[PDB]
This record gives structure tokens, C-alpha cells and sequence, in this order.
């Protein structure tokens, strides 16, 4: 990890330990390109942080 | 490269040139073998700085042809692995009391190689003496030393005593003029002795040859650097006693480290080429 | 971390291939706004006379796009995670540093491992977090209160930062080349320049060079100087010893692997593979390093063959020409080679705030236009000094502009003073040159990109310089060859082409890493140093602690270095 | 014979003032042989000048 | 100036490319812009200098 | 090293430096109340002494140290104004402001 | 040709015996040249000897670069330059004078006083220097 | 031994360190960890073994 | 190399490699110099060191 | 307080500057009281000549010298501060015992 990583947000509230919270429950069902855009893409920020 | 010297007479300088041109051809190749040649330099006969300088030229001049004739392990060692292969191929044929006294030495006997550096040759041929020589005793059931900490003997086995007297004279000639070994007159092989021992005896003969050549060579070169370091220290300490430009320029020639003879080989051409400029630095008569 | 050593040390973490291959499959980003980052010409060039060819690169008006690491460095630690950053894909592995170099008609990625721990961006290792780690390394050394060496370092805010820095120091620092024998001749005179300039400028002479202070702290320790001024020099060597005593220490443990000491895997300041930007003599060991010069390496030892102090006409004509290069000896001991790293690479950038930059000189036309005068041509010394104006006519104009107030005592005539510098004329070194260096990574780090070789450049026959002479300006040869020592300001005063590049692009006036390197030197991406170093050096203070924290950024990230650092609970 | 060559070295190359002479300063007379035996790089001027210059620096020394 | 602002602001309607032609069966309008991840509700904020 | 942001500044917008858009202490358009020379960048500047802009080269000339009777007799005259070489750089011009 | 032909394969096999013990980055870059290094002998006809020697210049000279690991003639179709490896220039200008001197009178050679062996150099290089020098000698004779 | 001391240093062979030096390197809390390899060396405090 | 039988041992010189130079190190070296002998423990115990 | 001498002590013994002659002196004297009794004018002449220029005090390397510098050289021809240093060191050794 980065030593600069925020603790008051990312570690106190539950979230994906991947560093980028995501859920198929949030992503539109039956989708791929916009679904992988929700996760591995960075130009579109995820929810939570 | 023409030689240069100060107070020596022309007959002495030509005697030194003929001493060099046939140096390896001369019997007993060592400066200690001819102490009178050191007296030919004119120590005490000439001025102190002239004596130390001309003697330093004698040491660099004795070193001129150590760079030339060089060690020649090529043709000698080329048959060494051949005789070692003969000791192996003959060696598998003969049963022993158990392979556990032989299988390790038999493994080293065929795993022998030759490292690229010449200095590792001491680790090479000596290991064959650890192996095949014991195998000749195993052919005869001779009692090898068992005691811990006792180095295993290394010597010719089951040769006639007069043949040992001749072969040691050959190795003594290798200890002297190593560059002209000349093949032995009396063949080591004998029908009475088993060939399994005699092939090891020829392997010991080539091993004594490479050992006497490389060891006398390393002893000559290390003594050369040991004496050139003395001539350089004593000459710098003596030239320091009297400041002068012609002397300080020679001290600048001597600033270089004695270590490694390659830089000394550049030092010879650096010195002889500028020999004329500092002839005034050395008083004579 | 000691329990985590069973995981962090595992080899699978250190292999680029699983990361680099998928990173290549992703390709360059398709989004046009990120396309501005893509440009970067990492073109290799021969180092054959390039030190004099440098201005020709500055004659062009073309702007040089900033490197991807230089763009990532700008952000604040909290902005580094934000969507506005476009460099998030640049570093998929902290040990490594991916980038998209633009090869001609190509766009292939160029991976290259990070080496020292300070290569990480400030969004990973911000300064304030890092100096506190330097307090911890000092804490493990049982030296939390630093020794009061600061009183001499306060002079460095003056003596090296001063615009008024004397020009005689460049002449002595060139002629000595670090040789002990030059001090053995000049020791009766060199101290007079120090007591005189300290009497005038109230600052110690020769702060610029490690080679001079190291021997004046020893060979001149006998007399020549007042006890306090010499005490500052020995105090400086004590500061450099304080750097090597904080650098790592086998006070945890020593030992060795393959051949290199364990007290070298943990820090680049110890192992010989790293080199100082400036050099006077080659390190005693060169294994694992190849000193390429032209297109073919100068590495083989057959080229070197110096015979210093002897008149050598072909050698005197060999200057300006590159090969054959030569050096008197591998004089550097691993300790003196270690402090040589400590000086030009750590202390000087820390105290000048990455301001001062070195330059070469054309000794041929210099000494011919300077010396060769009849008073030098004919100086018998058995066993016009009358009117002072006549001896000023004899020494020439340049000696009157260099020697008088700067050096000689009122007891000493200008003729007697210039004879002392005339004694140093016999120490004729070679003209300034740049030695390209290629050192393949050590086996502890070699598994990351086994084919990779670290690329470097070193200013041989170079000298530390702050403000270039305005009297010797005609022969000045500016060389902004490195992130450390790169001063657009003083360099603009030398060759006009750099002043043309500054007047066309003023924003490159900054003393940090923002000033472009020449494409002959624009291999910073392969350099041991990275953007955060010198960019932090632009903002670092001068307490002493900044010299410590720069060494703390120098810690290697080798897995064996991770082990030993873990053992101390650092 | 050789006088034209030594004059070629002292003047065309070394550019020594007329008051200087090979009979005046000894180190030039000692160096006349090394300057004569060489033939390369006569087009250069700073080489031999710096050579005699540094050699005069060796000519007088206390250490 | 206006070209330089687009990078510092990160805002660009063309940057979305409007998912032309290559969109996988999903709406071509994409309901104008649309975030892929949505753990929470619709955003709402404004500011007064 | 406080009026600007060297760690944040990089590149340039248009031909002009980006730092000039950050602060009035660096851009050529501002002048210190006392000026002994002229800024290197006349681009955005149009000096005037009476009426029309002083752009044309006939407005400016100078010649120190060789004596100039027409200048000495026109010292009272408002125009043409006399000025030397634009030796000042934007950095020296910035200290000229400070 | 007699004494010249005898020691050429001896020095060539000497370069081989020096080369067996040193690992390289891959044997395949070297094993082919090592295979040419040993199998070659000497046809009795004088005209074939240049073909016997020129292949050795293709071989050990590249191996001398492998002793230092250096860039070579990677380009396809480029004839390989052949010259003495890792030697000071004064030795080259002298040895070429000895080669042209052999051309002036092949019947009397008299070897030059200088020695190709250099303690600073690896012995692997010096053996290639003696091998290429004997090859320059037989090439100058034919 | 006062005169022959350098002859011991002429050999290039390394001399392995004693356990008394190797044991000391561990940090206070680190010494009790299972990774210590000298735990059996110190069955008694007064008496080394 | 028989230092393993010597009165002084490994820790001392390693402690002196980084010992404080104020004055305290001269005191603490004697403080580490106290004997382990039972009679030393007896006289030491009464003073509650 | 005794540390003020210790600053000069760390300055004098750690320094590379420290002169060579003292090592010949300690080998020559062997600590005999009569040797200091007959060479006291020379060792005091060295301490006064060298303290002014070397700053750091000389002959700190060995107990055999300083133990009797307090007893003999203290009679005169020395600054009070230097005898305060040697008496400081003896008071420190007495503080250790």
C-alpha cells in the first residue's frame, strides 16, 4: 500500500480491500464494457470514496 | 630496443647483450646462477646512484625476456589429459578390494579440467597426484598412510632406483633451464611392471614437469618484483638527498607503482627513450 | 514486518513480466486528453566530444516535453488519488517504473525498475513523512541529538551560495585533480588564500570540492592555518563521517553474498556500482561496470596508461581528443569512494538547494593565453620586483585580476605569489569529458529486467562551480549534464545559446529538475536518481537534517535490503 | 645542418622571443633532441608550448 | 487558454465519445452521461462565492 | 521563491510563461514605479509620453560617453525619449519590481 | 608452410582448452564457433589454407568480444571485420609494420620484440591475438 | 606472535564469527521470535554454552 | 581468537560503537562491568541496586 | 561538571590531526617518575607550543603520561586551564573508582 493512504475513510467504513469499492449489485445487469469500466477503469471514479 | 648504460665499458655492455640474447639458451637460467655478472655491473667500482640505476636496468633487462619466451604449457599439457585418459581407461579394467577407496578418486580422475587462469594449475595437476598415484599402490596393495592430518605422499612408484636417479636429473634440469626440457632418454615403461602403474608414472612425469616449470617461473617473477621494489625504493630515497631537475624528472619516472609488470613494460620504453636527457644526473669516475 | 518477511521477500513479487505483459496488452490509452503525456524522445547518443557539442543542442528553439515521472511529481499527496491525476497507470509496481516511450513509428512501453527507495513519488513518500524516518534511523544509531556540527554548515548558506565566490578556486581545483602531490607543492601558498579570503569575505575557501577539503584536513593539518579555520575542515570531514555512520552500518550485521558486502545491498551509497556525478580518480573495483565512451566501450584497460608529471608531447596533443583516456591510479578506497558519493551527490545539492552547476575549461588556449609569459619562461631560482606597477606589467592583466587581493600577503610580492601557482603548471590534466557509464543491476535486483543495465554519465575532469568566472569566461564550458548541478542562471551568462533558450522559454529558469537535460543526457529515466530527489532539493532547508534525509532516500529497495531493514524494525 | 631545424622549432613552433636562446636556458637545449625527433602535430602550437611551460615548472622546485 | 483549461478541469463532453456505433446493445444516448458505479444516490451540490 | 509556485509551475500557456499568468510580480506588463531601462517583452506593452504610442524605432536612441550636443540641447524636450539596451531579463525585471 | 602449419592448430586447440571452462550467457551463440574451432585441420594443398584460417577469424574474434560481452555485427549480410582484439594502438601500428615487412620478404621473418601477451588482458584475449597474428602471417604468405 | 601477526592476515581465507557475536544482532523483542537460531546457546545467563 | 574465554565479551565494544559521548558511557561501562559472582549479588542486594 | 574537558578530549583523541611524536614519547618514557623529572621542561614546552596551534591538547593518548603531568608539569609554565583539564581527568577516573 501507499503509506499516505487515508485511514479515517477507507479503513473505518467497510469497503472492498481492493482499494476501489464496487458491486455487481450497483453495476447495470447484463453488461461487460461499461461493467469493466466500473471497476478496472480509473477515469470514471467509483462510488464510496 | 637498444640498451643504455653509464660507466660500463663496451665489452661489458656487449657481454650483457650476449647474456640476454642467449639467456634462455644458457644453462641454469638465473641471476644467482652467475653472481659474477652482478659484479660486472661495477658496484663500488662506480658511483652509488650509477650502480643502483644500472642494477635496476639489469633487473628490468632480466625481466625483458620473461615477457618473451613465457611459460609454454600448451604442448606439454596437451598430452597430460591424454595420459590421464590412459590412466582412466586402464584403471576401470582392474578390480580392487573395494570401489569405495577408488570411486571418489576415479571420479576426480575424469572430472579434471583446466581453469582459464594459469594460477589455478596448482589445483589441477596436484589433484591427479591425489588420485592416480594411490591407484598404483592399490594395484600393489601398498599401505597408504591412514593417520588424520598426514599429507599423502607424492612420488614415483615401482621404478628402478637408477631410473629415479635419471628422471630426477631431468626434473632438476627443468628446475634450471625450464624452457629447453628435452625428451627423456630412458622410457618409463617396463614389461616386468604392470602397465597400470607405468601409465601413472608417465602422468607423474608430466605433472612434475608442469609443476617445476610453473613453480620456478612464479619464483623467478615474484623475486623479480621483490628486487625491483628494492631498487626503486633505494633509488628514490637516494635521489631525494640532492634536489635537481634532472634527478626530479627521474623521480617522476619512478612515481609509478612497482606492482604488475605490464606498467613496468611501459616503464622500459618510457625510460630508455628519454635516456639522453638525464645523463648529467649521474657522476662517474 | 519481521513476521511479514516470509511474504514480502518472495520472488514472485519482483518479476516485471506478469505486470509488464498485461500492461503492454492494454496498450497506450485511447483517450485524447492523455495523449499529451505520450511524447518523450529517449534517444541514445555517443559520448565522443559531446561535452563541447552540448551548445548545439541548445541552438534549436524546440521545446522538450516533460517526462511522465516529472508530470506525476507535481501533485499534492492528497491529489495523487484523485480522478484528475492521469498518471495512475504509470507505476503499477513500487519497485518498478512503467512508461510509454515514443519510439519512432512506434509506441512501445519501456519498463525500468526503481532502485533507491526515494525514487517513489511524493504521493508515496512525501518529504515530511520521510525526514521523520531519518529521525528514526538516527534514533537507532543512538544519536538522536545530532552533534553540534551545524555552526560550520551555517557558513554554507554564505560561502557556496555567494555570487561573490572567488575565481581562483576553479583554477586550483582544476590543476590539483585531487592529487596529493599538488598540495605537497602548494601547501606553503594555498593556506594564504584561505586566511586572506576569510579575512575579507569571512568564508572558508574551497568548500566546493571534496578532493581539496579531504586532504587539507590531513596534509595541511600540521600548520599553515589558524586552528579554528582548520577545525572547520576537519569538522566537515566529521560531517561526512556522520553521513557514512548514518548511511546503513553493519551494526545490525555484516557478511556478504556472491562477493559484495551486505552493508552495500541496503544502500546505494556503499556499493561501487553507483558513481558520484563528479570524479577525480576511478574506484579501485570496476567489476560489473563498463565505461563506454564512443559507440564502442572504453571499458578495456588497454586504453588507460597515465604517466603523470612527465613531459609527454603526444599526450599533450591528445587533449580535446577523446581516446586514449587514462588515469594515474585507482586511488579511491571504498571509504574515500563512499565519502566521494556523500559530497557531490548529497551534501552539496542539499546546501546549495540544487543551485550550483559545474563546468569544464579548455586548458590549452587557457594556459597558453595565461602563462607562457617571459617572467614564467625565464625564472632562475638560485638557492622586476622593485616597483609594484612594473611587476603588475610583468604578471599580465589576468594575474592582477586573479592573484592580488584574492591571495598574496602584503609581505609577498605578486611575482612570488604567481610562482607558486606556476609550480602547479606541471600537473597538466586532461580537458573536460563526459564518461557514459553502464552498470548492470546486482543479482539481488537483477531478476527484475535481467537484460536491463543502469545508464549513467559522469563529468570526468569536471569541477564543482557556483558562479562562473567573468574574467575566464572566454574558456568556460558549461555542462548541465545532470539533475544535480544544473543552473540555467549562471549557464545563461556563458554560452549565448542557453540564454537564447531561457529568453524563449523563461519557465525553465527553475533550479530543480524542470530544466531539460540534453538528449545526450536525457536518460534520467534510467538514472539512479529520479524527480523527487532534486525537486525536493530545491525546497530543502540547510539545518544538516536535509543531508541526512537525502541519504535516507538513497536506501535500496532490494529484497535483501528489505530483509536487513526489517531486522532493525525500521 | 641541424641549426635550421632548431631555428624552425624555436621560432615557427615555440614562438620564443629573440632574447631567449638554446644557449641561454638549459632545458630548451636538453629538449632540442626530443623536439627534433618528433614530426607529427607540427600544425599544433599549444602542445610544445605547454610542454616547455610545464617543464620549466619542474625546473625549479623546493619539494 | 480554453484548450488548456480542459486538461486542468478534466471536463470534456467529446472525451466520453458518446459511445458511438460500438456500444453493446445498450442505449446509444446512455441517458446522456451516466456513471457506471452507483452505490449511493444521485449527486447534488452547488456553490455560492 | 514565494511570489510564484516553482514546484507547481511547468510548461507555458501560449508563448508567454505560465508563471506570468499566476502573479503580477512576474509578468512583463506591470512596471515598478521607478524604471531605469525597459522590459524585454514589449508585446503587450505600448509606452506613451505625450500622445501617440512610442512603438516606432525613431522614438528611441541613446549613445553614452561620446558626447551628444543634440541630446544635451533636447534634455528638456519630452520626445524622442532616450533609452539604452534592454539588458534586463524577466528575472532581473522581477527584482526590479520587488 | 611446415613449422607455421604445425603450431597454428596448437594455438587454436589452446584457445579451445581455455574456452571449455568459462560459462557464457548461452552456449548456442558460441557452441557453433567452438565446433568449427576443433574439427578444422590442414589440407596438404597450399591454396586451401586461407579457407582453413579465415573461418577461425569468424570464430574466436567473436569469442573475444564474448569474453568482455560487447556489441558485434548483429546486422544480417554484413561481412565481419577482422582485427586484433583488445590491444593498444601502438602495438597495432607496429604489428602491421611487421606484417608489411613479412610481405617485403616472406623468406625471412624474425618476430617482433614486442609481446602480444598482456597481464592486464585476459589470457583468452591474448591467445586469440597470437592466433589471429599467425593467421595474418599465413595470409600474407599465400 | 607479536612479530608473526601479519602472516595470519596474508591468507585470503575468511574466518567465521563466533556465536557470541552472531546472537547479539537481534533487536530486543526480535530475540524471542522463532526466527532466532541461537535460542539453545543460552541455557544459563552466567554460563555460555 | 580465544576472546570467547576473555573477561570482556561481544556486547561491550558493539555498545561502544554508538555509545553516548556526553559522559554517561564511561559510567555505564563500569555499570556493565559488575561481576555475576554470588558474593557480588549479596553485597549488591542490600543497597537495592 | 567535567564534560567541558570531555569535549576537548573527544576533539583531541578522535582527530586525524593528532601528532605522531607522542607515540615515540610514550614508548620512550615508560611512565617512570624520573623521566618526567628530567624531561619536564621539554614536555611542557611541547604542550604550550602545540596547544596554541593544534587547539586540542597533546599527550591524551595514554594514562602513563597524564598521571604524572598533574604531579610535575603543574608546578609552572602552564596555563591554569590546562592543569584544570588534567585535574579534571584525574577527578573523572577517581569518580569512576
Amino acid at each position: 500500500l501507499t503509506p499516505v493512504t487515508m485511514d479515517v475513510n477507507y479503513f473505518k467504513i467497510p469497503n472492498n480491500p481492493r482499494g476501489r469499492a464496487s458491486c455487481m449489485l450497483a453495476v447495470d445487469p447484463y453488461d461487460t464494457e461499461a461493467a469493466t469500466k466500473a471497476i478496472y477503469d480509473h477515469r470514471e471514479a467509483d462510488a464510496q470514496t | 630496443m637498444s640498451l643504455q648504460f653509464i660507466g660500463l665499458q663496451r665489452r661489458d655492455v656487449v657481454a650483457l647483450v650476449n647474456f640476454l640474447r642467449h639467456l634462455t639458451q644458457k644453462p641454469d637460467v638465473d641471476l644467482e646462477a652467475h653472481p659474477k655478472i652482478l659484479k660486472k655491473c661495477g658496484e663500488k667500482r662506480l658511483h652509488r646512484r650509477t650502480v643502483l640505476f644500472n642494477e635496476l636496468m639489469l633487473w628490468l633487462g632480466y625481466y625483458r625476456e620473461l615477457r618473451f619466451h613465457n611459460p609454454d604449457l600448451s604442448s606439454v599439457l596437451e598430452e597430460f589429459e591424454v595420459r590421464c585418459v590412459a590412466v582412466a581407461r586402464r584403471g576401470y579394467t582392474y578390480p580392487f578390494g573395494d570401489r569405495g577407496k577408488a570411486r571418489d578418486h576415479l571420479a576426480v580422475l575424469d572430472r579434471t579440467e583446466f581453469d582459464t587462469d594459469v594460477r589455478h594449475d596448482a589445483e589441477i595437476v596436484e589433484r591427479a597426484l591425489v588420485s592416480a598415484v594411490i591407484l598404483a599402490k592399490m594395484s600393489v596393495r601398498e599401505t597408504l598412510v591412514t593417520a588424520i592430518g598426514q599429507t599423502e605422499p607424492i612420488a614415483f612408484v615401482h621404478l628402478k632406483d637408477t631410473e629415479v636417479q635419471r628422471i630426477e636429473e631431468n626434473l632438476e634440469g627443468v628446475r634450471r633451464n625450464m624452457f629447453c626440457v628435452k625428451p627423456l632418454d630412458l622410457n618409463l615403461d617396463r614389461h616386468a611392471n604392470t602397465a597400470l602403474v607405468n601409465a601413472v608414472n608417465k602422468l607423474v612425469y608430466t605433472g612434475r614437469l608442469i609443476m617445476n616449470v610453473r613453480r620456478s617461473w612464479e619464483e623467478l617473477e615474484r623475486k623479480c618484483l621483490a628486487r625491483i621494489q628494492e631498487r626503486c625504493k633505494l633509488l628514490v630515497k637516494e635521489l631525494r638527498m640532492c634536489l635537481s631537475f634532472d634527478s626530479n624528472y627521474c623521480r617522476n619516472i619512478l612515481k609509478h607503482a612497482v606492482e604488475n609488470g605490464d606498467s613496468a613494460d611501459t616503464l622500459l620504453e618510457l625510460l630508455i627513450e628519454d635516456f639522453d636527457i638525464y645523463v648529467d644526473s649521474f657522476p662517474q669516475s | 514486518f519481521v513476521d511479514a518477511l516470509k511474504t514480502l521477500c518472495h520472488p514472485v513479487l519482483h518479476e516485471p513480466a506478469p505486470c509488464l505483459q498485461t500492461f503492454t496488452e492494454r496498450g497506450p490509452p485511447s483517450e485524447p486528453a492523455m495523449q499529451r503525456l505520450l511524447e518523450c524522445r529517449f534517444q541514445q547518443e555517443p559520448m565522443g566530444g559531446a561535452a563541447r557539442r552540448i551548445p548545439h543542442f541548445y541552438r534549436v528553439r524546440r521545446e522538450v516535453p516533460r517526462t511522465v515521472n516529472e508530470m506525476k511529481q507535481d501533485f499534492v499527496v492528497t491529489d495523487f488519488y484523485k480522478v484528475g491525476n492521469i498518471t495512475l497507470y504509470t507505476e503499477l509496481h513500487p519497485f518498478f517504473d512503467f512508461t510509454h516511450c515514443q519510439e519512432n513509428s512506434e509506441t512501445v512501453a519501456l519498463c525500468t525498475p526503481r532502485i533507491v527507495i526515494g525514487n517513489l513519488p511524493d504521493g508515496l513518500a512525501p518529504g515530511p513523512f520521510h525526514e521523520l524516518r531519518t529521525w528514526e534511523i538516527m534514533e537507532h544509531m543512538r544519536l538522536r541529538p545530532p552533534p553540534d556540527y551545524e555552526e560550520t554548515l551555517r557558513l554554507f548558506k554564505t560561502t557556496v551560495t555567494s555570487p561573490n565566490y572567488p575565481e581562483l578556486c576553479y583554477l586550483v581545483d582544476v590543476l590539483v585533480h585531487g592529487n596529493v602531490d599538488a598540495f605537497l607543492l602548494i601547501r606553503t601558498f594555498v593556506a594564504r588564500c584561505i586566511v586572506n579570503m576569510f579575512h575579507t569575505r569571512q568564508l572558508l575557501v574551497f568548500a566546493h570540492s571534496y578532493a581539496l577539503v579531504t586532504l587539507i584536513a590531513e596534509h595541511l593539518a600540521d600548520g599553515a592555518l589558524p586552528p579554528q579555520l582548520l577545525f572547520h575542515y576537519r569538522n566537515l570531514v566529521a560531517v561526512l563521517r556522520l553521513v557514512t555512520r548514518i548511511s546503513a552500518l553493519p551494526g545490525l550485521n555484516n557478511g556478504q553474498l556472491a562477493e559484495e558486502p551486505l552493508s552495500a545491498y541496503v544502500n546505494a551509497l556503499h556499493d561501487h556500482r553507483l558513481w558520484p556525478p563528479f570524479v577525480t580518480h576511478l574506484p579501485r573495483n570496476m567489476e560489473g561496470v563498463q565505461v563506454v565512451a564512443d559507440r564502442q566501450p572504453l571499458n578495456p584497460a588497454n586504453i588507460e596508461a597515465r604517466h603523470h608529471g612527465v613531459s609527454d608531447v603526444p599526450r599533450l596533443g591528445a587533449m580535446d581528443a577523446d581516446e586514449p583516456l587514462f588515469v594515474d591510479d585507482y586511488r579511491a578506497t571504498d571509504d574515500e569512494w563512499t565519502l566521494q558519493k556523500v559530497f557531490y551527490l548529497c551534501l552539496m545539492p542539499a546546501m546549495t538547494n540544487n543551485r550550483a552547476c559545474g563546468l569544464g575549461l579548455n586548458l590549452k588556449t587557457l594556459l597558453v593565453d595565461l602563462f607562457y609569459r617571459p617572467a614564467f619562461l625565464l625564472m632562475p631560482a638560485a638557492t622586476p620586483e622593485d616597483s609594484i606597477a612594473a611587476q603588475r606589467q610583468a604578471v599580465g592583466e589576468m594575474l592582477t585580476e586573479l592573484v592580488e587581493d584574492v591571495a598574496t600577503d602584503a609581505h609577498t610580492p605578486l611575482l612570488q605569489a604567481c610562482r607558486e601557482l606556476f609550480l602547479a603548471v606541471q600537473f597538466v590534466g586532461e580537458h573536460v569529458k563526459v564518461l557514459e557509464v553502464r552498470a548492470p543491476l546486482d543479482h539481488a535486483q537483477r531478476q527484475g529486467l535481467p537484460d536491463f543495465i543502469s545508464r549513467q554519465h559522469v563529468l570526468y575532469n569536471g569541477c564543482c562551480v557556483v558562479t562562473a568566472p567573468k574574467t575566464l569566461i572566454e574558456y568556460s564550458l558549461p555542462v548541465p549534464f545532470h539533475r544535480f548541478y544544473s543552473n540555467p542562471t549562471i549557464c545563461a551568462a556563458l554560452s549565448d545559446d542557453i540564454k537564447r533558450y531561457v529568453t524563449e522559454f523563461p519557465h525553465y529558469h527553475r533550479h530543480d529538475g524542470g530544466f531539460p537535460l540534453p538528449t545526450a543526457f536525457a536518460h534520467e529515466y534510467h538514472n539512479w536518481l529520479r524527480s523527487p530527489f532534486s525537486r525536493y532539493s530545491a525546497t530543502c532547508p540547510n539545518v544538516l537534517h536535509s543531508v541526512m534525509t537525502l541519504a535516507a532516500m538513497l536506501y535500496k529497495i532490494s529484497p535483501v535490503s528489505l530483509v536487513l531493514q526489517t531486522k532493525a524494525h525500521i | 645542418k641541424r641549426d635550421e631545424k632548431h631555428r624552425h622549432v624555436v621560432n615557427v613552433v615555440l614562438e620564443l622571443p629573440t632574447e631567449i636562446s638554446e644557449a641561454t636556458h638549459p632545458v630548451l637545449a636538453t629538449m632540442l633532441s626530443k623536439y627534433t625527433r618528433m614530426s607529427s602535430l607540427f600544425n599544433d602550437k599549444c602542445a610544445f608550448k605547454l610542454d616547455l611551460l610545464r617543464m620549466v615548472a619542474v625546473s625549479r622546485t623546493r619539494r | 487558454v480554453d484548450r488548456w483549461i480542459r486538461h486542468a478541469a478534466g471536463v470534456e463532453r467529446p472525451q466520453l465519445l458518446d459511445t458511438e456505433t460500438i456500444s453493446m446493445l445498450t442505449f446509444g444516448s446512455m441517458s446522456e452521461r451516466n456513471a457506471a458505479a452507483t452505490v449511493h444516490g444521485q449527486k447534488a451540490a452547488c456553490e455560492l462565492i
